[PDB]
RNA sequence: GCUUUUAGUGGGCCAUUUUUGGUAAGCAGAACUGGCGAUGCGGGAUGAACCGAACGUAGAGUUAAGGUGCCGGAAUACACG
RNA sequence: UGAUAUGAUGCCCUGACGAGUAGGCAGGCGUGGAGGUCAGUGACGAAGCCUAGACCGUAAGGUCGGGUCGAACGGCCUCUA
């Protein structure tokens, strides 16, 4: 035998194909396999992986975000990508110009890059443009501004905000909510 | 006529039968796992039956095939048995049992047209 | 596909350590040794066989 | 414990700055190898100085052969040993060709007649008795008289068969 | 009907299955619990050298 | 493209480079290692020539066995066991010898048997049993230039500039014993000597330090 | 029924130091500590107020405040298979400056020197710290020294 | 390194060492570890916990603990009492 | 991913590992009914049943021959209990 000191037979814990049964989505992971495989920039692995990704790991990217992100101080001319769904936001008022690779534009948002005489690129145009991906700022969204993730970390003195269907007073702010009755979380 | 393959080991030949299938009627030989608490067959006390494995797995060189070395395929009729026509060392025809007598003698025919091996020739055959 | 023992193998043997042909060849693993006579102190032999 | 060899072992303590060349003692050692000979070195040693294995050194260590491997010698034993319930001083004596050859029978005798293993003895002396009648035991003296004879009666052959198809003889 | 009353036994095979985590170091620390004149004092402070900075690249 | 013999006689007189490079470092280990041993031999005649007493360097380097199978083990010494790599029955490894592993090897006596090899058995532990570890994978040896490839940094691009590694405790020790994967001997073939093996060697059994008679037994597991 | 109050079982480790009763001297007061400070938690009988709970006797830990008779020490305390943090509030009698970093603060700036002077006149340096190593071979002399030779000795009494 | 979510469990018992009650117990109760429980395989004739050793299907070698008069594989082996 | 040949969850190279109750997960076997398909099988014998006859699968199971039988039934992609 063996004293063996690790788990064996343990799955490496990453995604390896989407979960995803989309044709479209499964044609750009081809594209990038192997592109990840042939090019050695580290640009193609990322996206490689990231398309693996569940709906929860690919927050969307506000149209603002965006365009907060070309006001870094030498970014201005880059072109921006997202994988994942590119929403739109109204209160920004001033849009600049640039280049967007995406998979997924909503109507309002493409509209709104359209109309300050961007470019809405699917991402295999973005690897034609840019097999290295030369250029190229990448963008995230906010993973943990997910509703759920409010009620993740409860107990007392955490300040974590309880799984509850209705609310208002009396739901559940008497007892142990307050000094006066009872004792306070 | 097959084409060639590593010497076929069969590596477990018996047949795997329920425990104590020999012992009552109600009981099956169709293996079934025991799930006792203490039971000797599941703790696998020296003397007992063996129960399958991963490890009895054949080769996959020369797994499916027949002592013949051909990979046996159900055929209803000719266009079934056609679809052989470009592997005749690869898999032979076994014709379905439902199979009409008259219908297999067009069969046959046409597999000999095409050398396309078979391999229960003598069913059904008026003799 | 099948790992060769340079023990038993000279065609590895040679392989690997191209020294293994003139060790053999200069005979090299019976090497005689200079033959001086410098003989113990009578203290060290003294106290050998003492009690 | 096995075949015995006797070697010189010599040992000291570790040289210190205000003490370099500490004392430098000798044992004489009977074990079956040199690993067992410098251990009960140690194992004497700290039964008698202050020291141990970790604050010393085995300075050297020496087999020392028999000086006439084929002369018959009379041996004087001293011994100390463990009982069940208590300890104890021997003298026995012993007839043979080599200090090695002795301590082995030795060894087999504590154990066959007082029923002490090899750790329960200490050899305290083993000595050459150089006149005889400075022999004391008489299982000793006894051979020691002159134009000794004896016959060797009811002798057994070993069988290599089996069977045998004569019925034996004892006669020698 | 009495029974076991206690034990440790294996309770420690079952912390080192998935632990004994080391503390899990931070640089720059909390400040929870500091002394409240001192804090207030610091905030000014920094406050302050924040707006020095900003007039380095005035 | 040419390509043909081309780039084939680039490579081929570079190969015939490095194996010269190779005989001279291995006729020189050789020296080196023979002229070692008489000046020990000569230092121990000279002492008692002038009535003195030679004592030897204590050895910088061991070998260990582990003797004891997988169960019923305590964890301190479990973990050692660990720590210096021997987790299943008869195989071994290297250790250097100082303060903070003399340590280690206290701890786990029980479970082991080790000594000081010689070069003998060093020579015919790697070119028999020897592995190198390669993205794990533990790769057998068979080939110079496996080594070169992954010990090359450090000097070492033949299994003797291992082996010279090894023995003399070189500078880079560490990473030359680190990759060798722990060897994996059968049971001895002349058998134990002993009737029972969980005694220490001293006491008639096989544990612990038996010193130069770790290499009768190893050569006999090899 | 069993007792675990506060003080419980702690007998012999808040008694005073034989012949060290009385007073603490006044160097004790004297010392100055700064926020993160490493100091060692070994409680003064004597003084009942600002008092270390027994579990920390012995432990040592960082300095995260300084206050008027008193210093906040955080302390990473294990409670199942986990550590948590800890912070006491500790009076100045209890505490003592620690020695654990000592030779480590010695080494650096000793190991600064060194490498200055081994830059200054060139490289060769060696500076990290190396096990006990085994000893180098020796020549010992019988001159003045010839080995005295030892047996063991026989049973006696004496009582 | 980090996050979420959920099963079963919440009668335990044994061995070396430390150890309390009891004349004691195959009794009752703690400490650390290793085990049985959940585990077959070789040894202890037999046996939950001992010794050895932890299991995919197989070939060749070598062993452990334990054995080698005959049952029974293996010296009616050598040696001193 | 390079077409002009057949599986890209594929094909090829390499290393290590394999005990298991309660329990988790995964990939599969089998049944009644539903959408699609193979212009599937069948009174020149469907289904069923019998058979120390044959063949494939580690296995759940699958396939054939022969006997008996008499009107219906199955493969594959999916749906459902
Ligand atoms: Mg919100
Ligand atoms: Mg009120
Ligand atoms: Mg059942
Ligand atoms: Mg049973
Ligand atoms: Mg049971
Ligand atoms: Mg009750
Ligand atoms: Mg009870
Ligand atoms: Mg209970
Ligand atoms: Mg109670
Ligand atoms: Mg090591
Ligand atoms: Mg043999
Ligand atoms: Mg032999
Ligand atoms: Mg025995
Ligand atoms: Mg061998
Ligand atoms: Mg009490
Ligand atoms: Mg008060
Ligand atoms: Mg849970
Ligand atoms: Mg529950
Ligand atoms: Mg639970
Ligand atoms: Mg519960
Ligand atoms: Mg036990
Ligand atoms: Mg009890
Ligand atoms: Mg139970
Ligand atoms: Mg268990
Ligand atoms: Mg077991
Ligand atoms: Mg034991
Ligand atoms: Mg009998
Ligand atoms: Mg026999
Ligand atoms: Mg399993
Ligand atoms: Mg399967
Ligand atoms: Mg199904
Ligand atoms: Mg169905
Ligand atoms: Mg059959
Ligand atoms: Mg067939
Ligand atoms: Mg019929
Ligand atoms: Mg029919
Ligand atoms: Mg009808
Ligand atoms: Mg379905």
């Amino acid at each position: 035998g063996i004293d063996h000191t690790s788990k064996q037979h343990k799955r490496s814990g990453h995604r390896t194909a989407p979960k995803s049964d989309n044709v479209y989505l499964k044609l750009l992971v081809k594209l990038y396999t192997f592109l990840a495989r042939r090019t050695d920039a580290p640009f193609n692995k990322v996206v490689l992986k990231a398309l693996f990704l569940s709906k929860i790991n690919r927050p969307p990217v506000s149209v603002s975000r965006i365009a907060r992100a070309l006001k870094q101080e030498g970014a201005a001319n880059k072109t921006v990508v997202v994988v994942g769904t590119v929403t739109d936001d109204a209160r920004i008022f001033e849009f600049p110009k640039t280049t967007v690779a995406a998979l997924r534009f909503t109507a309002g948002a493409r509209a709104k890059i359209v109309k300050a005489g961007g470019e809405c690129i699917t991402l295999d145009q973005l690897a034609v443009r840019a097999p290295k991906g030369q250029n190229t700022l990448i963008l995230r969204g906010p993973r943990n501004s997910r509703e759920a993730v409010r009620h993740f970390g409860m107990g007392p003195h955490k300040g974590k905000a309880p799984r509850i269907l209705s609310t208002g007073r009396k739901f559940e702010r008497a007892r142990g909510r307050r000094r006066s009755k009872g004792f306070k979380v | 006529a097959s084409l060639p393959h590593p010497k076929i080991v069969k590596k477990h030949t018996k047949k795997f039968k329920r425990h104590h299938s020999d012992r009552y009627h109600r009981v099956a030989e169709n293996w079934r796992k025991q799930k006792g608490i203490d039971s000797v067959v599941r703790r696998r006390f020296r003397g007992n039956i063996s129960q399958p494995k991963i490890g009895y797995g054949s080769n996959k060189k020369t797994k499916f095939l027949s002592p013949s070395g051909h990979k046996t395929f159900l055929v209803a009729n000719v266009k079934d048995l056609e679809t052989l026509t470009m592997h005749t060392k690869t898999y032979a025809a076994e014709i379905a049992h439902n199979i009409s007598a008259k219908n297999r003698v067009v069969i046959l025919a046409r597999a000999k047209a095409l050398g396309i091996k078979v391999t229960n020739p003598k069913g059904r055959l008026a003799l | 596909v099948l790992k060769k023992n340079p023990l038993k193998n000279k065609q590895v043997l040679l392989r690997l350590n191209p020294y293994a042909k003139v060790f053999a060849a200069e005979k090299l693993g019976s090497k005689k040794a200079e033959k001086t006579g410098t003989k113990p102190a009578a203290v060290f032999t003294e106290t050998l066989k003492h009690d | 414990m096995a075949h015995f060899k006797e070697y010189q072992v010599i040992g000291r303590r570790l040289p210190t700055e205000s003490v370099p060349e500490p004392k430098l003692f000798r044992m004489r050692i009977f074990a079956s190898n040199e690993v067992i000979a410098k251990s009960r070195y140690w194992y004497f040693l700290q039964k008698l100085h202050k020291v141990k294995k970790a604050s010393g050194e085995i300075v050297s260590i020496n087999q020392i052969n028999e000086a006439h491997p084929t002369k018959v010698k009379n041996f004087g034993v001293w011994v100390r040993y463990d009982s069940r319930s208590g300890t104890h001083n021997m003298y026995k004596e012993i007839r043979d060709v080599s200090r090695v050859a002795a301590v082995e029978t030795l060894y087999q005798d504590m154990a066959a007649r007082h029923r002490a293993r090899f750790r329960s003895i200490h050899i305290l002396k083993v000595a050459e008795i150089e006149k005889t009648a400075d022999v004391k035991r008489q299982y000793v003296k006894q051979f020691l008289t002159k134009d000794l004879k004896f016959p060797l009666p009811h002798r057994v052959q070993k069988s290599t068969k089996t069977f045998s198809y004569k019925r034996p003889s004892t006669f020698y | 009907a009495k029974s076991k009353n206690h034990t440790a036994h294996n309770q420690t095979r079952k912390a080192h299955r998935n632990g004994i985590k080391k503390p899990k170091t931070y640089k720059y620390p909390s400040l929870k619990g500091v002394d409240p004149k001192f804090r207030r004092n610091h905030k000014h402070a920094l406050h302050g050298t924040a707006k020095a900075l900003a007039a380095a690249k005035k | 493209a040419e390509q043909v013999a081309a780039e084939r006689a680039a490579r081929k007189a570079a190969n015939k480079e490095k194996r010269a490079i190779i005989l001279e470092r291995n006729a020189a280990y050789q020296k080196e290692y023979e002229t070692a041993e008489r000046n020990i031999i000569q230092a121990k005649r000279d002492a008692k020539a002038a009535g003195s007493y030679y004592v030897e360097a204590q050895h910088k380097l061991v070998f260990v066995v582990r003797i004891k199978g997988i169960n019923k083990i305590p964890p301190k010494p479990r973990k050692v066991l660990q720590l210096l790599r021997l987790t299943r029955i008869n195989s071994g490894t290297f250790v250097k010898v100082t303060k903070a592993t003399l340590e280690l090897l206290k701890l786990i006596e029980p479970y082991v048997a080790y000594g000081y090899p010689s070069y003998s058995t060093i020579r015919q532990l790697v070119y028999k049993r020897g592995f190198g570890k390669i993205n794990k994978q533990r790769v057998p040896l068979s080939d110079n230039a496996i080594i070169e490839a992954n010990l090359g940094k450090y000097g070492i691009l033949s299994i003797d500039d291992l082996i010279h590694e090894i023995i003399t405790v070189g500078p880079h020790f560490k990473q030359a014993n680190n990759f060798l994967w722990p060897f994996k001997l059968s049971n001895p073939s002349g058998g134990w000597g002993v009737p029972r093996k969980f005694k220490h060697f001293i006491q008639g059994g096989s544990f612990g330090n038996r010193e130069e008679f770790i290499n009768k037994l190893v050569k006999s597991m090899n | 029924g069993k007792s675990h109050g506060y003080r419980s079982r702690t007998r012999y480790m808040f008694q005073r130091d034989f012949r060290k009763h009385g007073a603490v001297h006044l160097s004790t007061y004297l010392k100055v500590y700064k926020v993160g400070d490493i100091v060692d938690i070994k409680a003064n009988g004597s003084i009942q107020k600002g008092m270390p709970h027994k579990f920390y006797q012995g432990k040592t830990g960082v300095v995260y405040n300084v206050t008027k008779s008193s210093v906040g020490v955080i302390i990473n305390k294990m409670v199942g298979n986990r550590y948590l943090e800890k912070r006491l509030n500790l009076r100045v009698e209890h505490i003592k400056h620690s020695k654990c970093r000592q030779e480590f603060l010695e080494r650096v700036k000793a190991n600064a020197a060194k490498r200055a002077e081994a830059k200054a006149q060139g490289v060769a340096v060696q500076l990290k710290r190396q096990p006990a190593q085994p000893r180098e071979s020796r020549i010992v002399s019988t001159e003045g020294n010839v080995p005295q030779t030892l047996a063991p000795v026989p049973y006696e009494t004496f009582i």
